[PDB]
């Protein structure tokens, strides 16, 4: 048996807003439609995650935050099908994706840092694996080509920061073969 | 998540087993090259870059 605050109807459907614990024993704040959360609000987990978001019917709606139990957070906007779009999310090694959402994986264009490196991807997502279309940036390097899984492959080329643009021929899975195209820019 | 470090071998049974000092034409004086850290072994293996 939990226990709540607010204010509410003489049935018993809240109306108001306050805090809340919950019969499995973790606490909230937030506001009341007639039987269902809405509101600002903010959740706490028995495992010290937290979520603070739209809260609509009751599910992961709208711009919010969601710390997880591992240290890993999130910033941006949710929906009841863990949809979709602009976000942010922090990884617990500092690394960063920035970009687009989909079903709670990473889906279509997108940033991902590689905080451990200074490095970054950009490029499109589905399902939280890589893809063409995307762009490697080093601190000298671009690549600019395609990608697979996790490796690039295909038709891509290195372009760096001098005055050079490499082409090249990722016919392994992470082994390059090159073309004599060496052009300016 | 940081990986953990690997110590560099300061000791004379390792890597700086032997000083090394460069120096960039004759007369000029030499400059004593730094010791070696395993960081600077690898991934620094896996960059090829001129002088």
């Amino acid at each position: 048996l939990g226990e709540y605050e607010g204010e509410r109807n003489e049935v018993g459907e809240r109306h108001g807003h306050g805090k809340a614990r919950l019969p499995n024993g973790d606490t909230y704040e937030g506001s009341y439609e007639f039987g269902k959360r809405h509101g600002q609000g903010t959740y706490k987990f028995k495992n010290g995650a937290r979520y603070t978001g739209d809260y609509v019917k009751n599910k992961k709606h709208g711009q919010g935050t969601f710390i997880y139990p591992d240290g890993s957070r999130y910033e941006g906007e949710w929906a009841d099908d863990q949809r979709h779009g602009q976000g942010v999310y922090y990884y617990v090694n500092n690394d960063t994706y920035t970009g687009e959402w989909f079903n709670h994986q990473r889906h279509g264009q997108g940033t991902y840092l590689y905080a451990e490196t200074g490095s970054k991807y950009v490029g499109t997502w589905v399902h939280g694996q890589q893809e063409g279309a995307a762009e490697l940036i080093h601190l000298n390097h671009r690549y600019q080509g395609k990608f697979m899984n996790k490796n690039p492959v295909g038709p891509g080329k290195y372009v760096f920061d001098i005055g050079c643009e490499q082409h090249g021929e990722y016919r392994l899975t992470d082994t390059e073969r090159g073309e004599e195209e060496e052009e300016e820019e | 998540k940081a990986p953990q470090v690997i110590p560099k071998e300061e000791s004379r049974t390792g890597a700086n087993k032997y000083v090394y000092f460069v120096c960039n034409v004759p007369g000029r004086p030499w400059v004593r090259l730094p010791s070696v850290t395993p960081a600077q072994i690898v991934t620094a293996r896996k960059i090829k870059k001129f002088f």
